[PDB]
């Protein structure tokens, strides 16, 4: 199979996504789910995550890592410490809300796909952390979870295969730098939500200093899909270390802005062009497309005629796949501003533990709202350039490199425009 | 014995399970510059002056926190560990208050000698500096917050020592400060110890301020008699 | 009936500020009891 | 926006705050969801309950935090400076929040934020005279595809458009609360010309079960 996309209902994990059915217990135990979960619990943990590293399913998060490494690393013997599975609900990244539909629409999926990871791991609770802006997604999410505890799904003995397993909600408090998974556990024990240093990796020191998995919510809800329908059916869709389907949300200057599920190694063109009507003006007025959300380098219109949405072909074209957040800027946009507005929002949302981010961001926000006035020349162009690339690599957590990469690829594909800007502020303002 | 082999510019040292990177340069006597990491406080690890490079790697590590495994050879003078310092320099002489001469670290600043030493020798920054409200934390202790580096060697000696819990961080980002939130009295029976740990003149001693320069000062090594502690 | 035209998300229009501590609160008499480090907490 | 407290009339020590019974029984609830010598864990929660109870946080809350948590009350200075849904201000009875960011930035959610302005008489992060409303602007809320949008206490209000979001002041302005959603013609987040997918009725139990299971 060399094409990839046109993805069949029948494929697709996440049905009600658009909210049209029920989204209470009765209404999703007709669409296939807390089924057989007996069955699945009692083959063990071994087999399960079997199931998983033959799917090849990659993270969600961003990180595209392995999950079933990433979920075997805690399959060790205890030592008289409790584990963890905790889900990031967080979903601050911009451009990015399919989390806040799987949420909202689909709970009893994430309930599922915790009590099945926290069976894999041997968890003995989970601990879900959405974001405290979803107060109403949260509180769906909680009815979902009295609706399970009540039916005997989750809790003593969860469905009846002697199991022990609790679900928690965790609400949080605004803050973007908490969506990363070790300030996130940071923010569970009630302490500021500042990133650790890794070593020790969350499987060894975690949450309260116990064994601790961080799994995102849509490569949770899928898990029991995966378990239930088989490895090699995931395994199917897209390319080698690409497999599976994935979430989209189009969204910018186009047409239709929609959150959709494909396949995972579809065209760009063909996914905006299908799905989301296409851009404003037709394909010939795109002039810009960020893949991943804000922490993805952007390209322009001639790579994304010929590019291919997976990690391996959005890896080869100097950028990310990330959350799969589609930003279409056409040619009425002012590139300049939009980054520096991204900029922006690093610095605020930086959590200022470790010093290169934490002076560098608010140096770059500087430089680039100069940038977007044209008050510069050239050699802080390059200037701008190396402190970007002083900053990436040298930080804590990956804030510091998701505030380098769109300065980077900004300068890269689009040096001759700022140019122009900074030499006509010179020629008008002298 | 349990002991294992790294190497220091291929210098082999057998060194303990346990042992940092920082530690196992020390064995050696190469002494990698720190801001944050003290020998008698908890590793933080957030200033990045300690980012050294592994050969076979390509992510310069922070020494402080790191431990080392064996086969490993760290270059301590190589290129990019120079230009990780350089870098972290720069980013932290971005926002310092130009106070040298009106301030008594000068002479015995740690952020001027390994500014000299390691940094580089010239500012990019064409950008305007911060300025940070001072704070009032005794009668002892003389606060000039504006050039605090944000080191969190106060939160910690406090914590882990002095045990009072009264020093703090509050804010986000840049706007991130260093001080107790309210008009509180860091009074304890060890409190010069933060000026003594501060590695800038954030913190300076009242009763010695403005009064001498650390090159001209004949220093004899005595006892104190003001107890039985000796 | 297979009905796709109408949003069966209409439960959240009607939610208060408490909602969810409520709903934790009713939901605690479910939860299994919390395992234990020893001590009262890490400052005793 | 200042990161340090200084003591008024209206903000000191010495106000009077203290929960209810019902929030000391929801308390209770938020502490046994946590592991026993981990009750520090339980600051956000709380803290967020005395700002819910209290609609802002004044140096009452977070000493009576302190207080029922055993924990300095340092500790909870830092948890209230650092996280930015805490207001240590009393703001106004409809805290309304509009998203600026870039997604939302290209759908002119600066026509939405300069008509709320001229609406309500005031400007970004101040409040109302009659202490009805505050103006303040956020970054991303996770509703980028419905953008531009803003948020009103818990309430979303997605799709909006400069009459939109009058006639939600306006209604909000008469004591009415609006149904939080997009006020387009989709619902949640389809595609507004129709739905190019899920148009097949779900499959069911049982559907594409490997065997052996
Ligand atoms: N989803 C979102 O909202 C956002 C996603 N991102 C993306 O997230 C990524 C950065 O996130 P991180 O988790 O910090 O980076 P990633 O490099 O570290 O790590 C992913 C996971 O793999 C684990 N891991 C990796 N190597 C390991 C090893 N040798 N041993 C044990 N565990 C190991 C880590 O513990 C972590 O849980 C970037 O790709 C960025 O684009 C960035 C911003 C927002
Ligand atoms: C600044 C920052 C913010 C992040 N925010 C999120 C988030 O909101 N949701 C999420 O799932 N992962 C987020 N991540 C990625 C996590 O660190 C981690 O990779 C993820 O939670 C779990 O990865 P997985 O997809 O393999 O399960 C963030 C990372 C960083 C550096
Ligand atoms: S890179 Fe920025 S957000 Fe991440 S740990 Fe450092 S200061 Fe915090
Ligand atoms: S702390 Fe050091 S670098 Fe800063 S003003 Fe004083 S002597 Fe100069
Ligand atoms: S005042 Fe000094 S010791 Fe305290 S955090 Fe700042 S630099 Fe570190
Ligand atoms: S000495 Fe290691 S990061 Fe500061
Ligand atoms: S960019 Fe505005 S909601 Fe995400
Ligand atoms: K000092």
């Amino acid at each position: 199979k060399t094409s990839f996309g046109s993805l069949k209902d029948e494929d697709r994990i996440f049905t009600n996504l658009y909210g049209r059915h029920d989204w209470r217990l009765k209404g999703a135990q007709s669409r296939g789910d807390w089924y057989k979960t007996k069955e699945i619990l009692l083959k063990g943990p071994d087999w399960i995550l079997g199931e998983v590293k033959t799917s090849g399913l990659r993270g969600r998060g961003g990180a595209g890592f392995p999950t079933g490494l990433k979920w075997s690393f805690m399959n060790k013997p205890s030592d008289g410490r409790p584990k963890y599975l905790v889900v990031n609900a967080d979903e601050g990244e911009p451009g990015t809300c399919k989390d806040r539909e799987i949420i909202r629409h689909d709970p009893h999926k994430l309930v599922e796909g915790c009590l099945v990871g926290g069976r894999a791991m041997g968890a003995r609770a989970a601990y879900i952390y959405i974001r405290g802006e979803f107060y109403n997604e949260a509180s769906n999410l909680q009815v979902a979870i009295r609706e399970a505890y009540e039916a005997g799904l989750i809790g003593k003995n969860a469905c009846g295969s002697g199991y022990d397993f609790d679900v928690f909600v965790v609400r949080g408090a605004g803050a973007y730098i908490c969506g990363e998974e070790t300030a996130l556990i940071e923010s569970i024990e009630g302490k500021q939500g500042k990133p650790r240093l890794k070593p020790p990796f969350p499987a060894d020191v975690g949450v309260f200093g116990c064994p601790t998995t961080v799994a995102n919510v849509e490569t949770v809800a899928v898990s029991p899909t995966i378990c239930r329908r088989g490895g090699a059916w995931f395994a199917s869709f897209g390319r080698e270390r690409n497999s599976g389907t994935k979430l989209f949300n189009i969204s910018g200057h186009v047409n239709n802005p929609c959150t959709v599920e494909e396949e995972m190694s579809v065209p760009l063109k063909e996914l905006i062009e299908k799905h989301a009507g296409g851009v404003t003006g037709g394909w010939d007025n795109l002039l810009a497309v960020i893949p991943g959300g804000s922490s993805t380098p952007l390209i322009p219109k001639s790579v994304c005629e010929t590019v291919l949405m997976d990690f391996d072909a959005l890896i080869q074209a100097q950028t990310g796949l990330g959350t799969a957040a589609v930003i279409v800027m056409d040619r009425s946009t002012d590139i300049v501003k939009a980054i520096a507005r991204l900029i922006e929002f690093y610095k605020h949302e930086s959590c200022g533990q470790c010093t290169p981010c934490r002076e560098g961001v608010d140096w770059m926000n500087k430089v680039m709202a100069r940038f977007v006035r044209g008050d510069a020349r050239p050699a802080e162009i390059d200037s701008l350039w190396e402190i970007s690339k002083q900053i990436e690599g040298h930080t804590i957590c990956a804030l510091g490199d998701g505030a380098a990469w769109p300065v980077q690829g900004l300068i890269r594909h689009f040096r001759p425009e700022l140019e122009e800007r900074m030499q006509r502020f010179a020629q008008q303002h002298q | 014995s349990n002991l294992i082999e790294v190497f220091v510019d291929g210098q082999s040292v057998m060194v303990e399970p346990g042992t940092t990177v920082l530690q196992a340069c020390e064995k050696v006597g190469m002494q990698i510059p720190r801001f944050c990491y003290h020998e008698r406080l908890s590793v933080a690890g957030n200033c990045r002056m300690c980012l050294v490079e592994i050969e076979k790697a390509p992510k310069v590590v922070a020494a402080c926190a790191m431990p080392v495994m064996k086969g490993w050879n760290i270059l301590t003078n190589s290129e990019k560990t120079k230009k990780a310092r350089e870098g972290v320099m720069e980013f932290l002489l971005a926002n310092h208050p130009l106070d040298c001469p009106i301030c008594d670290q000068g002479g015995e600043c740690d952020l001027q000698d390994q500014s000299m030493m390691f940094g580089s020798d010239r500012s990019r920054f064409l950008e305007g500096k911060r300025a940070v409200e001072d704070k009032n934390i005794g009668p002892l202790v003389k606060t000039i917050m504006t050039r605090c580096i944000q080191c969190t060697r106060c939160i910690r000696f406090a914590s882990e020592i002095a045990g009072v819990d009264d020093l703090g961080t509050t804010g986000r980002g840049n706007d991130m400060q260093v001080g107790t939130y309210i008009e509180k009295m860091f009074m304890s029976e060890l409190s010069g110890n933060i000026i003594d740990i501060c590695p800038v003149g954030a913190l300076t001693s009242k009763p010695y301020a403005f009064t001498a320069r650390p090159w001209e000062t004949r220093k004899t090594e005595s006892i104190d008699v003001m107890d039985a502690v000796g | 009936p297979f009905d796709n035209t109408t949003y069966k998300n209409l439960q959240h229009h009607d939610y208060s500020t408490y909602t969810f501590l409520d709903l934790n609160l009713d939901l605690s008499k479910f939860r299994m009891p919390q395992p234990s480090s020893g001590r009262e907490s890490p400052r005793h | 926006a200042l990161f340090v407290h200084r003591d008024t009339p209206k903000n000191n020590p010495e106000t009077p705050f203290d929960f209810t019974p019902e929030n000391y029984k929801r308390i209770e609830a938020i502490v046994k969801n946590y592991p026993e010598g981990h009750k520090a864990a339980a600051v956000l929660p709380v803290l967020d309950l005395a700002q819910r109870q209290n609609g802002w946080l004044p140096i009452s809350a977070m000493n009576k935090v302190a207080e029922i948590l055993q924990v300095p009350p340092m500790r909870v200075y830092e948890v209230a400076t650092f996280y930015t849904m805490y207001n240590r201000k009393p703001v106004g009875k409809y805290h309304i929040q509009v998203c600026t960011t870039t997604p939302c930035m290209l759908r002119n959610s600066d026509s939405i934020l300069e008509a709320i302005q001229k609406k309500l008489g005031i400007k970004v992060g101040e409040t109302t005279p009659d202490k009805l409303f505050t103006l303040i602007e956020v970054e991303c809320l996770g509703a980028c595809v419905n953008a531009p949008m803003v948020q009103i206490n818990d309430n979303y209000y997605e799709d909006l458009t400069p009459k939109d979001i009058e006639e939600i002041i306006d209604e909000l302005k008469a004591g009415k609360i609006p149904k939080p959603g997009p006020r387009s013609g989709r619902f949640s987040c389809e595609p507004a010309g129709g739905l190019t997918s899920l148009t097949e009725p779900p499959k069911g139990p049982g559907f594409g079960v490997q065997a052996g299971l």
